[PDB]
RNA sequence: UAGUCGGGUGAUUAGCCAGACUCUAACUUAUUGAACGUAUU
């Protein structure tokens, strides 16, 4: 249509596309162009010309919710709360909206996951019904992609429509275009606490094929992640690539040259085996001389899991045992991933399967991690000593730069490392009628961890169920009534606090200083 | 939607619901207008707007129980510091009705294209009426196009 | 608390009478100008500084609607609820938190002083005075109970680290009385005591010093 | 900083220039019907 034209030509990615579907090269083009163009930034990193995020969410009746509204950051947003304030709640409304896009990526007409009728209504919601309504941003040509999930409460007689139409079109165009040529497509994951799986190396699926592109959406907002599929993937990768011969050449040549250095080295004992690997690599050269993708997929993978899990400086396969083995260098110690603390494999875990998806998903991408997609994380400190909690967010945000986060913690460790913008705060006594979230007023990112427990979390930095806490001010305020000289009764305070923290603690300092302070008070006093 | 009986009928059950927030928000200093479905609030008081979406659901829920609701996905703030638009029309940030920057560069096109005869007849005809109601909205970038372009290409153009 | 000196009645509360009119209607930008004069852009009960923040009826209007448009009972505090719900001391704990409360038992600080009824530890605490008993002591513990002067966490966190941060500066004067002659001594703590007028928690810093 | 508004230039829905704005905060929509503008008469 004329109408179609002008919109298209405007650069309306909907209107291209619908031109495109009712002609079947130009009209294809600017759609290809629209999901594929973008540049290289000044930090040398890849920046989609039309970004994918959650701009808005909106919960009507929906569990503890009955009206409220947020609106996220493009890279990162943080949700706090006490326990019972519905963080989990908003992640699972993201995640149930998401399962539309990849449920009609893979299948045209393609079902997503649908609202509980038993669970989640609100419990004294007078309307019999909930809705959760999400706002998509693509680029300028597509500004807003509205969806909306509703249902019913069980035995109402109406029944609330949900409204996917929106989704299922967008989707529709990424499926189609990358049927005819080969795009980037978006990645969506969720990462709850079911996360913290025992591990079994002996449980593996056979259903599906792990080498199939479609396999990075398969349960990709399960909630746990598939590290059984990693595994069965990242071994898949190993043996291909041991098998093509110019890399074994290759590798092969490095050996025969780090072996003959030795040899030259005065090492006259490893010249058996010089002539040994010298001899395979001649035999290699003789079979037929021939770059792999799946070395450069399997060195993406190692490279991600090693900048990001700080304990991890290496991961290989072996297979000598007789038995296909993933082992990894676990601070200067080689061990099984059955050997992982919990801690470690829970998050080696979420970014290994993030890694894999996103390789999957971005094959046109020189670094398949810069690609586009969301996830959600749940409680993102989990199993996290302090010292990992400060350098998570970082090491996540800089190995996935163009994926929107949406994270909840109870961690104030995580939050000093997070600008305030990023931040999503409940009030203090909310009872679920609050409309719309709020960053906190104090800035967080270099702030003290204190100063966040009190200012942000609303917990005191010393525990005032334990009566030691009060002491030091029990101490000030016997001073301050004996006219600040130390009566027997706060001596005795007094020792009791020397006796409890000790000579050298900082109460005891802080109590020296108010001894000081007062008794040259009282001297200025004297004077006048 | 589709009858002529409709709109007026429509106007009218929509009569007492007027009537109400209409001197609700005369009492805040709100401006309320209704056009069909559409409901816009302005104001120069901040923090105000917040408290209308609240009385609207009571007022509907009183009106008219469940039969008419608000569509919450589609309730929007706006401001001074973002675009504004008002049934299709644009309002700048000098307070006065405009097109849009974008259509006027879109007719600005039309009118390059035409002044190298470029323009098909569907085009022209197209081009034409985007005038007329250009002319309506704001007569002062149609002075502007004039100077712009000749008066006697925008002349014979609508001719 | 501070002290606070009302001078002059804002010619706009001489228009408005109660009864006919109500606080809806009264121009705030009017008012602001002379409580920003008597308080210095400072919370009346807790010294916070003010960015969100309100015209309080110290008896509030419900209850006494003879007390509306009177210069006396307006003060300025901290907490705005057309902005933002959630705020938990002075103006809004005292009408919302605050359950019951008699208004008379409560410091006033136009009419009264409050450096005789509370005294403010270095470890962050607000308490009554040494030595009040009956009355006096009914006061103290309320205006504390009320205003939620520590059971604001934020509050409480706020001034225990503006006091502690200027804990050494006090130690290190005290030292220097020995060493300096006395006008040397005198002037200094007359210049640290100048600072802390621009400062918030100024009370509380008052009595670090003193 | 970013986002927005848009006077100008520009074989012109682009790009470029100039000036401005900032309640936590626009996402440009729908006919043959209705109304409005224009043409016809
Ligand atoms: N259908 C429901 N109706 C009312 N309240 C609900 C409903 N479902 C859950 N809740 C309440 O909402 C909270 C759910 O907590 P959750 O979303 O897991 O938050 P968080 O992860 O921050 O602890 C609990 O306080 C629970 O009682
Ligand atoms: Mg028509
Ligand atoms: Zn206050």
């Amino acid at each position: 249509t004329k109408q179609y034209e002008r919109k298209a030509k405007g650069g309306n990615l909907l209107s291209a596309f619908e031109l495109y579907q009712r002609n079947s090269g130009e009209w294809f083009e600017m759609c290809r162009d629209y999901i594929q163009d973008g540049h290289v930034d000044e930090s040398g990193i890849f920046r989609p010309d039309n970004a994918f995020y959650l701009r808005r969410l909106t919960l009507k009746d929906f569990r503890r919710f009955s009206l409220l509204e947020i609106k996220l950051e493009e890279d990162l947003t943080v949700i706090i709360g006490n326990n019972g304030k519905g963080k989990t709640s908003i992640l699972y409304a993201i995640a149930k909206t998401l399962s539309w896009f990849v449920a009609n990526i893979l299948k045209e007409g393609g079902s997503g996951q649908r609202l509980s009728e038993m669970t989640d209504i609100k419990n004294d919601a007078e309307d019999r019904y909930s809705d959760v309504s999400s706002t998509f941003f693509f680029g300028k040509g597509l500004k807003s992609v509205p969806i909306r999930l509703s249902r019913s409460a069980l035995g109402t007689a109406e029944r609330r429509d949900s409204e996917v139409k929106p989704a299922k079109d967008l989707a529709d165009i990424w499926r189609v275009i990358n049927e005819v040529n080969t795009i980037n497509l978006p990645t969506f994951a969720l990462y709850n606490v079911e996360r913290s799986q025992p591990f079994n190396r002996n449980i593996k699926d056979n259903t599906g094929r792990r080498e199939e592109r479609f396999d990075a959406y398969s349960q990709t907002l399960g909630g746990a992640g598939r590290f059984d599929h990693f595994v069965e993937w990242y071994i898949y990768l190993h043996k291909r690539t041991v098998s093509d011969i110019s890399s074994s050449i290759k590798e092969l040549e490095q050996q025969v040259n780090d072996l003959q250095r030795t040899v030259d080295g005065g090492m006259v004992s490893v010249k058996s085996l010089l002539e040994q690997m010298k001899f395979k690599l001649s035999e290699a050269i003789e079979r037929n001389d021939a770059v792999l993708t799946e070395s450069v997929q399997k060195s993406i993978v190692e490279k991600a899991i090693c900048s990001v899990v700080p304990s991890i400086s290496n991961i290989w396969v072996e297979m000598i045992t007789g038995s296909d083995l993933v082992k990894v260098t676990n601070d200067g110690h080689d061990v099984t991933i059955d050997q992982l603390s919990d801690g470690q494999r829970v998050f080696l875990s979420l970014v290994a399967d993030l890694a894999r998806r996103m390789v999957m998903l971005n094959p046109l991408l020189e670094n398949p991690l810069e690609g586009r997609g969301i996830v959600l994380i749940d409680e993102i400190e989990l199993h996290l000593h302090p010292k990992w909690q400060q350098e998570v967010i970082l090491n996540l945000r800089s190995a996935f730069p163009n994926i929107q986060f949406i994270i909840t913690t109870h961690s104030p460790i995580v939050l000093s490392t997070i600008e305030k913008r990023c931040i999503r705060e409940f009030e203090p006594n909310d009872d679920g009628d609050q409309s719309f979230l709020d960053s906190p007023d104090m800035q967080t990112k270099g702030s003290e961890n204190a100063q966040i427990l009190e200012q942000v979390m609303n917990v005191h930095s010393t525990p005032p169920g334990i009566a030691e806490s009060h002491w030091l001010g029990n101490f000030e305020l016997l001073l301050l009534d004996n006219s600040g000289e130390l009566d027997n009764h706060s001596q005795v305070l007094y020792d009791q606090i020397k006796a409890h923290f000790g000579i050298d603690s900082i109460e005891l300092k802080k109590a020296d200083s108010l001894i000081r302070i007062n008794k040259m008070k009282n001297k200025l006093n004297k004077i006048r | 939607v589709g009858a002529p009986s409709s709109p007026v009928i429509s106007n009218f059950c929509m009569y007492e619901f007027d009537n109400r927030i209409h001197a609700a928000c005369k009492k805040v200093e709100i401006t309320y207008t209704r056009y069909a479905d559409d409901l816009t609030f302005s104001s120069n008081i901040p923090d105000v707007l917040k408290a209308v979406p609240s009385t609207l659901e009571v007022l509907l829920k009183d009106l008219f129980g469940s039969a008419l609701r608000l569509n919450h996905s589609k309730t929007v703030f706006s401001s001074k510091a973002h675009n504004r638009h008002v049934t299709g029309i644009t309002i700048n940030n000098e307070e006065t009705l405009s097109l849009g920057r974008d259509r006027k560069r879109f007719i600005k096109h039309l009118i390059n294209q035409y002044k190298y005869g470029l323009l098909d007849n569907e085009d022209k005809a197209y081009l034409i009426g985007l005038l007329a109601f250009a002319s309506h909205i704001e007569p002062s970038f149609i002075t502007r196009m004039n100077e712009k372009y000749s008066l006697e290409l925008m002349e014979r153009l609508r001719g | 608390m501070r002290e606070l000196a009302r001078l002059e009645r804002p010619e706009i509360l001489d228009q408005y009478i109660a009864g006919q009119n109500d606080w809806m209607e009264i121009d705030q930008s009017a008012v602001w100008p002379k409580l920003t004069e008597m308080q210095g852009g400072f919370c009346a009960y807790c010294e916070c500084r003010l960015n969100r923040c309100h015209i309080e009826h110290f008896r509030p209007r419900g209850k006494f609607p003879a007390l509306t448009f009177i210069w006396n009972n307006l003060f300025g505090s901290c907490g705005d609820s057309r902005k933002s719900g959630g705020w938990s001391r002075c103006g809004i704990y005292k009408d919302n938190g605050a359950g019951a409360y008699n208004a008379d038992d409560l410091i006033k600080p136009d009419e009264e002083n409050p450096d005789d009824y509370l005294l403010f530890l270095t470890t962050g605490e607000v308490v009554p005075a040494i030595g009040l008993t009956g009355r006096a002591l009914k006061k103290a513990q309320e205006t504390i109970r009320v205003f939620n002067l520590n059971g604001d966490i934020k509050l409480f966190g706020s001034r225990r680290t503006a006091v502690q941060a200027i804990m050494p500066n006090v130690e290190y004067l005290y030292t220097l009385l020995e060493e300096f002659d006395e006008d040397d001594w005198n002037e200094m703590l007359r210049d640290e005591l100048e600072k802390i007028e621009s400062d918030e928690y100024k009370t509380a810093l008052k009595h670090a010093w003193t």
